[PDB]
């Protein structure tokens, strides 16, 4: 990234997940495609 | 009250104590969700059935006796003895009720009340036991579902490995049985 | 009509919105509690260095630091017990996604209400999402049974 | 001509200097507290060959601020006069206008009876009215001005149906002079349109002083637009001259994306209103909500001191002729009198004085045993 | 003396009545008999105003008390709720409802047996995770 | 070394529409965001490091 | 206040008011983690249901 948000440079920062939506994603098509077939 | 607690009634210490910022809307928003939750928690535990249900009031269930769980008409509040003796064997110490240490807390702590009353408690109980003698485990699907209480018992023998004839050749042995332990 | 639902109540992801709304207010207000003079001079270090001598100007700064250290040390004493509420949720979350989506269960009311058949999991921004699959009888009609 | 009405959701300003946009800000100061009511204070003086004493300058208190409203041409009223008693033995103030110009001083004018009016009092036929002065009588002693420009100044409408209302709000505190004005116009047909107006910061001043009253100094040379009742207990009527009072209440401003306040809410008013300022925010959703604390204020107060006459002898320990050695100082008991912790410090001209429990100030509000 | 006061309002969107609750206070005395120049309060236009009922949880001023049973929206406490709703509009404090009412019936030599089924599918939201943040 | 400023970042202009006598910039948490010129009567824009 | 000047009445007023809502955090910390423990036996009491 580059109000609040931005406005937040006294020291708190927000770490990123280390699993991004598209592997959810697959994990959920996975398991939807076990246990229909 | 942070303000009547900390200061007293002072205008030179509230002045002062509005000098250390957002110190006490976080300690009147922390109670406030604890009683929330607490409130929440009664009616999640208790509040399961859909309609308030009523015992038939012709009680003969093949020689079980439910007297001892079953709401007391005499008393002024619906409430089985063994609900009678758990309430009495628990003394609180001062409720909501409305207004010799309780008197000392002019020092703005106080205590709300619950919002569910132990009567609707009861009757929720109540709705729960006629259920659950009258209907047998079927009303937890979808609406109540008639069986006679000892076919329910020789189901439930049946449910554990034993067959169910031994019910019906020793009915009478396990009435008394069950009237003796419960007594 | 799971869809069509969804799309009309509005409140029923109440549950994943107060996730990030808690911690949105938190730091919020975490942030808001610089602009308080914690019963000092001022509130800003530069005024209160260019406006006094050193020998008192030490001193008066230390209201400051231990004001700030106070809030400070809130914030992290509700995260950790706001993480500890999470992770029972998650632990819940997981024991049903191995119970119910990958088997039958018989436990009364747990996957459901009623009779269960089958579950499929959906994903959730900070969630996850159940699609329980019930049975549950419809007509009745009473008997006489010996 | 005394009558009352009702201030809706006039009497706010800047609270400072300082910008801020597209934010909800909260304040505390001296303001005109909302749904108030407003004196109407009316002149009847015209004609030349028939008239009545007019008697159209009444004294205000000035009760620590007050908020001006005034709808005129131009000129027909000037100046404005502070003081407290007004008389040759006290201070008055003399803030006046000018053409160009504005007096501003504080003196010990004596004597202010009747503005130099010629008694024609007759606009409709000749409208020549200049140079009435006689602002005072005379000055004995002072030496301060503020010759500068002037404060007001008058707005040109065409076609008619544009008349400006002037709002002056007027800060008398820390021994300085704060006034805040705006012009309102569109004052077609509503004494007091509803709607919100900002005003904004002209000057300060240092008088000090212990202002306690307010005259008005508005011209009667010649007048216009004077409706005659004994309209009195909060009636209607016409006198374009309102003044208000200033309370120390709490708003919650709302600052607008280009940093002029739109909407104002009090926080004093209603508890809707209360609870508003609370949550700060402009709408709140169903529930209930714990606001604040209420309590009784005391009526009054008592003092229960023991009745004791005589009173206590420090001049007998402090006027001594000898004192003993340090190795056998003699103590002295003081008992059964009325001390008085002020009358030490004559006796000697000492300054260590250095005190250790309790402050030498309020050495009378305490009592003792010995 | 000295109590908790609480505003029971409605969604300010819809009306813009309220009343006040006054927390675990007998409001025989000075509560119902306010005086100007007397409470903390700056607001004290509500007075009484008839209308004043007597709850187990405080004293509540500016509901009318109707005695039904509805499914309740605002809970008061000690089994007391409000709604903004008809008896034009006005807020009432009711008393809160647990239920239908409904009366099963038994038999030792009955039985009731479903011909039919229904398939329905429910939904579960469950939190798994919050946003990390560092200092 | 402002006329009681004393900021620190990487001030370049504010294109925002100011009141006239307005000075000091500020946001949502209350931080400065504009500084006015004292010889060019001009806007400026406080941005940190 | 009755007996000490407001300029140090103040410097002894502050010792007070950080003492008192030092104890008075401690109240609600431990409510905290009171309500944890509730809430979790709560909901076993509910699941036993
Ligand atoms: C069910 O049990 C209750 C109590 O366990 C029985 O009531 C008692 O009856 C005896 C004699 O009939 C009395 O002496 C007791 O005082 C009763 N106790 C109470 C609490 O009522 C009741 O009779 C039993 N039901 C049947 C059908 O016998
Ligand atoms: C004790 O002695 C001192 C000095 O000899 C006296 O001080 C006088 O006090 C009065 C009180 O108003 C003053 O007006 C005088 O100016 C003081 N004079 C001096 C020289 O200090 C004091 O009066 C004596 N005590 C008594 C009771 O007479
Ligand atoms: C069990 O319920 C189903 C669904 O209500 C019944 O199927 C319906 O039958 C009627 C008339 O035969 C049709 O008009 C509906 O369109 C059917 N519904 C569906 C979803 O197809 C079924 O008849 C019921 N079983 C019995 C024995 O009556
Ligand atoms: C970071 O740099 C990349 C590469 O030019 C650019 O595409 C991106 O917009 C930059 N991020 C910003 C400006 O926030
Ligand atoms: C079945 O229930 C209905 C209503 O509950 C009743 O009228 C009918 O008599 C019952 N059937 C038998 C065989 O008792
Ligand atoms: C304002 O006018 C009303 C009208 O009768 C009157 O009751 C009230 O005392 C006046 N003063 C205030 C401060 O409301
Ligand atoms: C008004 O201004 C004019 C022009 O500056 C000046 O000559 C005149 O003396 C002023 N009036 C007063 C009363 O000072
Ligand atoms: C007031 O003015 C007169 C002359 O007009 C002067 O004699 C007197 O000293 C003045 N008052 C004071 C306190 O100086
Ligand atoms: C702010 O200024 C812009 C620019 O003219 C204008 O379009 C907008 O309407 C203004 N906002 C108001 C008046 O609330
Ligand atoms: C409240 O006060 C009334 C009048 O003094 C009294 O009769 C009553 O017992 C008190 N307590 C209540 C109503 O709970
Ligand atoms: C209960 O309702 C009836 C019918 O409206 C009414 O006559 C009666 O006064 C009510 N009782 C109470 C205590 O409000
Ligand atoms: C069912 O209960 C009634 C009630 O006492 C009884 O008369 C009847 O004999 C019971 N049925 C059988 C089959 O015993």
């Amino acid at each position: 990234k580059q109000l609040i948000c931005a406005q937040k440079f006294n020291g708190l920062t927000v770490l990123p997940p280390l699993l991004t939506d598209e592997m959810i994603a697959q994990y959920t098509s996975a398991l939807l495609a076990g246990t229909i077939t | 009250d942070c303000t009547m607690y900390i200061c007293g009634d002072s205008t030179e210490c509230s002045n002062l104590l509005l000098q250390y910022g957002s110190f006490c809307t976080q300690l009147k928003r922390a109670l406030t969700g604890i009683a929330v939750e607490q409130d929440k928690n009664t009616q999640e535990v208790f509040a399961q059935v859909k309609q308030i249900y009523k015992t038939p009031p012709i009680k003969y269930f093949g020689g079980f006796n439910f007297s001892q769980i079953l709401p007391d008409p005499s008393k002024p509040s619906k409430r089985s003895p063994i609900e009678d003796l758990l309430f009495n064997k628990v003394t609180l110490a001062d409720a909501g009720f409305i207004k010799l240490i309780c008197a000392q807390k002019f020092n703005g702590l106080t205590v709300l009340p619950p919002l569910l009353t132990d009567e609707m408690i009861a009757q929720y109980t109540s709705a729960l036991l006629a259920g659950t003698i009258t209907s047998g485990w079927t009303f937890g699907a979808g609406p109540a579902l008639q069986i006679p209480f000892p076919m329910q018992m020789a189901y439930r023998f049946n449910g554990i490995g034993v067959t169910q004839n031994v019910l019906y050749e020793n009915q009478k042995l396990i009435a008394n049985q069950f009237n003796s332990a419960i007594g | 009509k799971i869809q069509d639902s969804l799309s009309s109540t509005p409140s029923a992801l109440g549950k994943l919105q107060d996730v990030v709304n808690h911690n949105a207010q938190a730091l919020n207000t975490l942030v808001k509690q610089l602009s308080s003079k914690f019963g000092a001079i001022s509130s800003v270090l530069n005024d209160i260095l260019s406006r006094l001598d050193p020998p008192e100007a030490e001193v008066q700064i230390d209201r400051l630091i231990t004001g700030r250290l106070q809030s400070l040390q809130t914030y992290v004493t509700q995260q950790l017990i706001r993480a500890a509420e999470i992770r029972a949720s998650a632990n819940l979350a997981a024991t049903k996604m191995s119970e119910c989506v990958l088997g039958q269960s018989k436990r009364v009311d747990f996957c459901g209400k009623g009779y269960h058949l089958m579950s499929f999991p959906q994903s959730a921004p900070h969630g996850v999402v159940f699609l329980h699959v019930t049975y549950v009888p419809a007509q009745e009609k009473n008997f006489t049974t010996a | 001509t005394q009558s009352y009405t009702n201030s809706f959701t006039r009497g706010v300003y800047y609270p400072d200097k300082v910008f801020r946009s597209s934010v909800l800000h909260s304040t505390q100061d001296l303001f005109l507290p909302f749904f108030s009511n407003v004196t109407w204070f009316h002149a009847i003086h015209v004609s030349g060959t028939n008239g009545t004493k007019r008697f159209d300058n009444p004294v205000l208190p000035f009760n620590d601020g007050v908020y001006f409203a005034s709808t005129e041409k131009s000129n027909i009223i000037r100046g404005w006069i502070f003081g407290t008693t007004l008389d040759s033995k006290t201070q008055s103030l003399l803030i006046v206008n000018n053409a160009t110009n504005v007096v501003i001083k504080v003196c010990e004018f004596q004597f202010c009876n009747d503005p130099f009016l010629d008694v024609y009092y007759h606009k409709n036929n000749k409208s020549w009215m200049e140079s009435e002065f006689r602002v005072y009588s005379s000055a004995n002693n002072c030496t301060f001005e503020y010759v500068s420009q002037p404060f007001l100044m008058d707005l040109e409408g065409k076609q008619g149906n544009f008349k400006n209302l002037r709002e002056f709000v007027f800060k008398n505190i820390d021994g300085y002079f704060k006034i805040y004005s705006k012009h309102t116009p569109i004052n077609l047909g509503r004494d007091l349109p509803q709607g919100f107006s900002a005003l904004e910061p002209l000057v300060d001043l240092p008088i000090g002083i212990n202002i306690t009253r307010f005259q008005t100094l508005l011209a009667l040379h010649r007048s216009y637009l004077t409706p005659g009742d004994s309209s009195s207990g909060w009636t209607a009527g016409a006198a374009a001259y309102y003044v208000g009072y200033l309370q120390p209440r709490t708003f919650l401003l709302k600052y607008n994306e280009n940093g002029t306040i739109t909407d104002a809410v009090d926080c004093a008013l209603d508890p809707l209103s209360e609870t508003k300022c609370t949550l700060k925010s402009f709408t709140v959703e169903k529930g209930i909500y714990q606001t604040s604390n209420f309590r009784v204020q005391p009526t009054e107060s008592i003092v229960r001191f023991p009745n004791i006459t005589n009173l206590c002898p420090f001049d007998e320990v402090f006027n001594a002729t000898r004192f003993a050695s340090v190795y056998a100082w003699n103590r002295k008991r003081i008992s059964n009198c009325v001390a008085d912790y002020s009358v030490l410090y004559n006796f000697a001209p000492f300054f260590a004085f250095k005190c250790y429990g309790v402050s030498p100030t309020k050495l009378n509000d305490l009592c003792f045993t010995n | 003396s000295f109590g908790g006061v609480s505003v029971i309002t409605p969604g300010t969107n819809t009306s813009n009545q309220v009343a006040v609750l006054y927390q675990g206070v007998n409001c025989t005395e000075v509560p119902v008999a306010i005086h100007a120049d007397q409470l903390t309060p700056t607001w004290r236009v509500y007075s009484t105003g008839s209308n004043v009922f007597q709850t187990r949880a405080g004293c509540l001023i500016g509901a009318e008390y109707v005695n039904n049973s509805y499914e309740c929206d605002i809970p008061i406490g000690a089994g007391i709720c409000a709604s903004y709703q008809t008896q034009s509009q006005s807020i009432i404090a009711y008393t809160m409802s647990l239920g239908a009412e409904n009366s099963v019936a038994y038999s030792n030599n009955s039985i009731a047996i479903p011909t039919n089924f229904t398939i329905s599918v429910t939904t579960e939201i469950l939190p798994v995770s919050m946003t990390k943040t560092s200092v | 070394n402002f006329n009681g400023l004393t900021g620190t970042g990487v001030l370049t202009e504010s294109n925002k529409k100011f009141l006239p006598f307005q000075q000091f910039g500020r946001d949502i948490a209350d931080t400065t965001d504009a500084v006015r010129d004292p010889q060019t009567l001009e806007i400026l824009d406080i941005t940190p490091c």
